[PDB]
């Protein structure tokens, strides 16, 4: 349950070869903006155990991460370090992991931007 | 004395109404969009919807010969008769609502999923051979909110200097013409802001009227609908 | 005993709501200062229906009504007066945030938004911000009030004038048209911009104490559904 | 069937606010000009037993009356069945119910829940229907979580003495008369979102005197109930 | 640590004639920390119930994400040392409040050295 | 002279608009709690502070500077009467604390007095 501490070190496992980053935040807006949309109604269900209308909906989020993993090598090592596709197998059991997974996922953006300039 | 204007609003373009700081601010870009804080659906605020109608009407209902209407308390007295000011202490007769999204259980079956999208834009600024990234956000143009507002008439007296400032069944039609020419340019101007970018055109369907309380003239509220149905 | 009859009920907001009372948050809701929840006072529910039910019975057949005490009989019956005073008949309970759990369990966390605004002056189109903190639009409140058999303590010579059921059953229409327009109208500040569309739900009267007959009270609820 | 001083415990608690006021007190800070009935030493909010008399005096005179309908115009015009508890100049009687004062008991828990100032300044307003001008004011009331103790006694028959039933139904007349006040206002600014109170743990005992056996649990019935 | 609040203003960038941070930049912080510790007062037990040991962990996600903004906030957290004592919170109620009592002492000062002239 | 010199500063603050820009309604949160401090400062028998109360003169202290920055008249009024310094050297005992609770009492009664102040 302490995986918010895990995001402090699994961001440093990103291979940063120039001295700079290579997995900048800009590539991730097709990832982090689509996990928000299921999250907003996941809490809205009063039932703990999910409906089959909600078990199948996470599956599109799963296959878009493997589309990105086949797209970009940076995402392919981003997944298998923090084990996203590993935790996305038993995420069809109940939402408490699905709640803890996106809670983990929100922590991955944090120290990533902490080392990024982000001037607009 | 209360008469509610039933309606429905449908967007056709991107809409970036309200950024501020971000209520959620996790999954969005540095320029966010407002959202229903219980459910995170992009609403429409009743402020800019009033903040557009008052500022569209400083061009057609005035500003004829270099009169700025430099602060909107210097509006003509038809605008004070609808909205209100501190000039006459009137309550206002145009009570809006805050309108949230409605077709959540329709947009997913019409092929749209993400409920909003960050359309990437450029800023080609010729300084040191670059095309500047910027990532403003739009909303889905197949999304339909709802619409309502009520008109109210204090038939006793709404003011103090005279013992009678009420409207009878004669003043309502210039107000509905100010509803007609109020919502007229908004059907072809941007509902939100950040203009000159293809934003915020909406088409009002079913813009009828229902009398909330009282007895009204049977002929009146349907010829009043002509100024509703025109725009 | 011809005692006091409790009308329960439930208000639920449909959009935000803002009852000012004055981090650098400028315009809050009325904060119940023990539990720091949002509350709805019984004063913005008496002093607002007195601005509506004294513009429905009055202000249609040409009444100016310049001060808060020139109101008619069937208003100053209920809402109390200093002059005639049969009985002050509308005790309004103060009320607080009922479902803190379901507002927390179903996603929302901060219990009070910071909804922004902007000013634009058409001398120079310059942006001046504004922040109107509202209630969460699903914040349901409980809603209670008690009626009574209203036995008059008269300044007037009509000594011991007890209201019977026919005077009582007029007041439930005044309960009906009191809140029927109130669902249509505001509650809170930031006037005529959309805040405070509310929906009164599950309205029920209930003979809490008294000798009310069986036939009456179920017909007194018939006005309550007419809104 | 000898002597009895039935002492009554319990804890009253404000649910809403409470603005039972003192007119011209000496708190001297500002808009404490509408003060609450404070203690003079600790300056903690309290409740006079006059008001807890003068609400159950009033709101049972129109509940035991306003059914017998004769309006009971003066605090001797009330029947015996109220004034044999509350007292009268007619029979010169001493009352029979010593409604005691009570003050702020759990100030300690109110510092545990972080409640800071013990008296919250609930603002209000005046809107005139022609001008629509806001005339403000700064009305002041107690914290709506605070709790005061509850202490009344009830002397037994002395004068050739009220029998067993006169102890029973008259004590039941208190509990009938108390649940009215629970659903009624108590403080100042009635009918307007103030002064509602909540009662709890209201039991009888034999604090002194030779109280009987059957005639106590009947009195621990309704006052524990309502 | 109320004297630290006067100390941290002796390091924030004001050489350009004006100030960098506001209360508007850290506004989303104040919608969370003020909501937080007012649920900690009504807590009767000393150890935090698990319903808000993640809510203080919700903040620690937010603070560094808010620290990932423009360089106005870059000086702010590390000259305050928010994060370095914010991980310590997870067990007992007392200095959780003094954590909030520190930043409430802070935000009462950090925009509030003459923002009207912006000086 | 602390119970008179509150007069030449209640004069010394300027109003040119006709009405005193420092309203007495502007201090109803500083002076609804400084009563609650005074009601238990005097009930204390010891000369030094109680351990539960030296934070209370600190918790009040930031509310001075927080409501200082939130307004513009209070922004200059507080340090011109110097309530930051008299609160700086107050943490020892109730010797200077009850000077403070009557220094504000010297200032609220004067500000009531030098105004029309209908009630």
């Amino acid at each position: 349950d302490d995986y918010v501490k895990q995001a402090e070190q699994v961001i440093r496992g990103l291979p940063k070869k120039n001295g700079d980053f290579e997995l900048t935040t800009t590539q991730l807006r097709v990832l982090l903006s689509l996990t928000a949309q299921l999250f907003d109604e996941a809490q809205l269900s009063s039932d703990q155990n999910l409906s089959p209308a909600l078990r199948d909906k996470v599956q599109y989020l799963r296959v878009r991460f493997v589309y990105q993993a086949g797209r970009e090598k940076a995402v392919r090592v981003f997944v298998e370090r923090a084990g996203l596709l590993d935790e996305l197998a038993q995420i069809g059991d109940s939402r408490d992991r699905l709640l803890k997974f996106c809670h983990y996922m929100e922590a991955l953006v944090a120290y990533k931007k902490f080392l990024d300039p982000k001037e607009t | 004395a209360k008469i509610e204007i039933t309606g429905t609003i449908t967007v056709v373009t991107g809409l970036h109404i309200g950024a501020g700081d971000g209520f959620s601010a996790i999954g969005a870009v540095d320029k966010p969009v407002v959202r229903d804080p219980l459910t995170k659906w992009p609403m429409i605020p009743g402020t800019s919807l009033k903040g557009k109608v008052r500022t569209l009407l400083s061009r057609q209902y005035g500003a004829d010969t270099e009169t700025f209407y430099r602060k909107p308390n210097d509006d003509p007295a038809q605008i004070r008769r609808l909205f209100g000011d501190t000039k006459e202490y009137k309550t206002g007769r145009l009570v809006f609502r805050d309108t949230k999204l409605t077709n959540k259980d329709d947009l997913e079956a019409r092929g749209a999923k993400t409920l909003t999208e960050v359309k990437f834009e450029n800023a080609i600024n010729r300084v040191t051979a670059k095309a500047n990234p910027r990532q403003m956000e739009r909303v889905i143009p197949g999304s339909e909110f709802a619409f309502s507002l009520v008109y109210e008439v204090s038939f006793g007296t709404p003011d103090e200097e005279q013992k009678a400032s009420l409207p009878s069944s004669d003043e309502i039609i210039e107000d509905f013409n100010a509803i007609a020419r109020g919502l007229k340019l908004l059907e072809l101007d941007y509902l939100g802001g950040s203009g000159t970018r293809g934003y915020g055109q909406v088409k009002f369907s079913d813009l009828k009227a229902r009398a909330a309380v009282g007895t009204l003239d049977r002929s009146l509220l349907e010829m009043l609908n002509h100024e509703l149905a025109a725009v």
